[PDB]
């Protein structure tokens, strides 16, 4: 009998592919998302700014009527 | 291994390569030691009556 170490029954395949799935989407979608979220933030910032303008005018009314 | 499914999904989402499948922490196919003893075969000599050292 012989007791070397051959490949017992053959070994299966071994990959060597450059498998890069390319996660993400196209860049035009990235520009669309960026400009959309940016403009969303601009509109919300505009609304909050003019609300605080209203309250700032009310504080001006306080300092005007409080003075004499 | 020895982890829950949430952080498993976070691993496979941070790198979409199915990291759970092959991970380079072997648990099962460590070669089982205390192997049986071998009997080494002898090649093109110990063939009696023809192994002439004048030849080879």
């Amino acid at each position: 009998v012989k007791q070397d170490m051959p490949p017992v029954g053959g070994y299966g395949p071994i990959d060597y592919k450059r498998n890069l799935p390319r996660r993400g989407l196209s860049g035009y979608s990235m520009f669309a998302v960026g400009i959309g979220a940016l403009l969303f933030g601009y509109w919300s910032m505009m609304r909050w700014n003019r609300e605080r303008r209203r309250l700032q005018i009310e504080d001006f009314e306080a300092r005007i009527a409080l003075m004499p | 291994a020895s982890a829950t499914r949430l952080i498993q999904g976070l691993r496979n989402w941070a790198s979409g390569r199915d990291l759970q499948a092959k991970l380079q922490l072997r648990y099962q196919e460590i070669s089982k030691r205390t192997q049986p003893p071998p009997k080494l075969p002898v090649g093109p000599s110990h063939r009696l009556s023809n192994n002439y050292y004048c030849a080879r």
